[PDB]
């Protein structure tokens, strides 16, 4: 209903920013920066797995559902949040991966963090390009998390089936809002649609270079515990071809 | 299979 909405309750469960306590005293070096940073989104991966537990129907699928569907997203969630915080401090000029740790042009010369914050850049100049508000990046952020499954399906098929079509319609809510007539609705819709869509190709590079640091460790980077569990499993599912991105447009 | 992710969804 209407008492609470459905946008009241995400816009009070999304969770606080944290802070990284990277200390900049002495110069970068991309290991202490990565590992970092890998920490950082440890800790934002807890708090997605609270924001998620805290969705109206998440709870209704699976537990294994539940499981998969933070698994295979997380960083598109992580990526996503990223853009958003880069957004609103610096209008995409720059990364604000906490208040206390932003990469700018600089930061993004160290060895490796060129390609990959170039792609995360990406994603933070769409929000600007869109003039994507709060109640669109919310709604848009809940269909991430339902937009990568296994090929062989879910569990709860119909329970997931019902809660993607309760937040597609919940996106459409936040683009009427904005007051444009019929038409300018769909056009709008058709361009937030083509944004979630072009998030599996743009997080698609940042999970290769993930899971290369990852079972290479180059330069040794550190993984916390929480992101390294998650890793061990999804880089077989994604290595085998069993997973498969949900697409608003045919591709 | 992931534990802490596990522990945290159980509630
Ligand atoms: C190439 C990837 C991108 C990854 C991500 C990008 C999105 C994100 C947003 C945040 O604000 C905090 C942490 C993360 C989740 C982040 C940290 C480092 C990464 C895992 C990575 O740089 C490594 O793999 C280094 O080892």
């Amino acid at each position: 209903g209407e008492f609470p909405t459905l946008i009241s309750l995400l816009e009070v469960i999304e969770p606080e920013v944290l802070y990284s306590g990277y200390d900049s005293t002495l110069p970068d070096t991309s290991t202490r920066l990565m590992s970092t940073l890998n920490r950082l989104g440890g800790r934002q991966v807890v708090s997605a797995v609270k924001w998620a537990k805290a969705l109206p129907g998440f709870r209704n699928l699976h537990l294994d559902d539940q499981m998969t569907l933070l698994q295979y997203s997380w960083m598109s969630l992580m990526a996503f949040s990223l853009g958003w915080r880069s957004y609103k401090q610096s209008n995409g000029n720059m990364l604000c991966f906490a208040p206390d740790l932003v990469i700018n042009e600089e930061r993004m010369q160290l060895p490796y963090m060129y390609d990959q914050c170039q792609q995360m850049l990406k994603i933070s100049s769409e929000f600007v390009r869109l003039q994507v508000s709060y109640d669109e990046y919310l709604c848009m952020k809940v269909l991430l998390l339902l937009s990568t499954v296994p090929k062989d399906g879910l569990k709860s098929q119909a329970v997931f089936d019902e809660i993607r079509m309760t937040y597609i319609k919940e996106l459409g809510k936040a683009i009427v809002k904005r007051e444009g007539n019929s038409s300018q609705n769909w056009q709008r819709f058709y361009q937030l649609t083509k944004l979630l869509d072009s998030m599996h190709e743009m997080v698609g590079g940042l999970l290769q270079f993930c899971f290369y640091t990852f079972v290479n460790k180059s330069l040794s980077v550190e993984f916390p515990e929480m992101l390294a569990e998650i890793i061990s499993n999804q880089l077989p599912k994604f290595k085998a071809g069993s997973v498969k991105p949900l697409l608003f447009h045919q591709k | 299979r992931p534990a802490i992710l596990y522990a945290l969804l159980s509630s």
